[PDB]
């Protein structure tokens, strides 16, 4: 479950950088790398790559 | 300290185990996958890097 | 025995019949060999061994330490007992001797000039036996387990290679290719054998308890897949449609190529049809194995009954193919037997085990 944006607002910073959340950050961390290890056993991987 | 060794014949990690039989002041080490066994003595103070430092020792001597 | 050779002078019975129940005759009085000896140079257990082909002269020999020695076969003394010379030794003084264990070595087919030797130090070299240096290396990310060449193959001259890995790798000894790999196995491949009929077949076994027929040429995976009960226990291929109930650490296509006896970690030796891997049902009893890697054996060949020589603990167990029925023993070695292979011209065998001997068997009389 990815929580809305409320549980992790990107607050506005004094210019326009708009700053994440480091919920937002982790979910692009565990984002990332769901997608490589999907391409992964999806494709042939090593079973210790895999692992 | 590990007690798990990789195997200096089928390069194997951690298929060797250690035993110290300490009532015969002798430890031997066997790899589970090639089955190659060595047998060194030992004293209370050896631990099971030790009989695979003799285990090395002996293979490189064997070797020359 | 009289009988024979009147039949075979009277034409009652063709030279096929004394030919083949002599060399039966021979096989099953196989004995500890009384005048023969084999020349001791391997520091460690000898895990694989390989009679050339044509000729049936020369004997290769991977032992555990790494080095590599070929042996003469043949009495070329007068006396009646004889010692196997080493006519060649890749030694630890050898530039290019393997790091660790040699697993498989095997003579190049149609021609003894080069052979072939893999090791877990994850190379497969191909060595000119002339000069005796390496002709080519292959590097496997994986330690290497077992590989062959196809015993049949006039036109491509493929190694199958089996890693731990869980592909199948083909390294072709023509313009050196090694990118070929065979998915559908999932755990190491700890056997793999060519068909002796069947010029692109090739049949591999690893320790997800499957054992895998593929057409080489062909782009859709595996032809058959070796099932126990041929669909009593029936369910979509992910997990079942399993060879054993263990690791299947062997393989062996029978003389003629249409059977494929495969034995595993479950004390389980089985005779499939090549041509379906249906299994035949023959029981063959309880086969004693737990080799963590691949177990080498052979079958007889040019007799009038098929055998087969399977390691046994510190043992060779001779059965008969098509029966199962339990021949004998060969009980001569100190420690577990890695390997047995069979002279064809005289019916003998010559076994490696971890003792660091190879013993020869011979018939009686
Ligand atoms: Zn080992």
């Amino acid at each position: 479950p990815v929580p809305p944006l409320s549980v992790r607002p990107a607050v506005v910073m004094q210019g326009s950088a708009r700053n994440q959340d480091d919920l937002t950050h982790k979910l692009a961390d565990i984002v990332k790398i769901n997608n490589q290890l999907r391409r992964n056993e999806q494709n042939g991987a090593a079973a210790h790559v895999i692992a | 300290l590990e007690t798990q060794f990789t195997c200096p014949f089928c390069n194997h990690e951690k298929s060797c185990d250690v035993k110290m039989d300490r009532a015969r002041n002798t430890g031997v080490i066997s790899c589970t996958v090639c089955l190659e066994e060595f047998q060194t003595p030992i004293t209370y103070l050896s631990e099971p890097v030790d009989v695979y430092s003799d285990w090395i020792d002996a293979c490189e001597a064997a070797n020359q | 025995m009289l009988g024979f050779l009147s039949a075979r002078q009277t034409g009652l019975e063709d030279p096929l019949r004394l030919r083949r129940a002599e060399s039966t005759r021979r096989v099953l009085g196989l004995e500890l060999n009384k005048d023969r000896d084999v020349e001791r140079i391997h520091g460690g257990g000898i895990n694989t061994l390989d009679i050339e082909p044509v000729e049936g002269r020369y004997m290769l020999s991977g032992g555990s330490d790494g080095v590599i020695v070929l042996y003469d076969l043949e009495n070329s003394s007068r006396q009646s007992y004889y010692t196997c010379k080493a006519v060649c030794s890749i030694g630890r003084d050898h530039p290019d001797v393997h790091r660790y264990s040699v697993e498989t070595v095997q003579w190049y087919p149609h021609d003894t000039g080069m052979f072939t030797s893999s090791s877990f130090d994850k190379t497969l070299k191909v060595w000119d036996t002339n000069t005796l240096q390496t002709a080519d290396v292959f590097n496997f990310e994986e330690t290497v387990y077992s590989h062959h060449m196809s015993p049949v193959s006039t036109k491509h001259c493929l190694v199958a290679v089996g890693t731990r890995g869980p592909k199948v790798q083909l390294c072709d000894l023509k313009s050196g290719s090694c990118s070929h790999i065979l998915q559908g196995h999932r755990q190491e491949i700890l056997a793999v054998s060519w068909s002796p009929r069947y010029d692109y077949i090739l049949a591999t076994a690893s320790a997800d308890s499957r054992v895998k027929l593929w057409d080489v040429r062909r782009a859709s995976g595996c032809l058959i897949t070796l099932d126990q009960h041929n669909g009593k226990k029936s369910q979509a291929v992910e997990s079942a449609n399993t060879a054993h109930n263990g690791k299947v650490n062997g393989l062996c296509f029978t003389s003629d190529g249409l059977h494929l006896l495969t034995v595993g970690t479950d004390n389980r030796m089985r005779l499939w049809n090549s041509s379906n891997g249906e299994n035949t049902l023959v029981n063959y009893g309880k086969v004693c194995n737990n080799s963590k890697k691949g177990l080498k054996f052979t079958v007889s060949c040019g007799c009038s009954s098929e055998f087969v020589f399977v390691p046994y603990g510190s043992t060779i167990a001779v059965y008969t193919v098509y029966s199962g029925e339990q021949i004998t023993m060969l009980k001569g070695h100190y420690k577990t037997v890695d390997c047995c292979v069979f002279q064809s011209n005289f019916q003998e065998l010559y076994s490696g085990s971890r003792d660091c001997n190879i013993l020869a068997w011979v018939p009686s009389l």
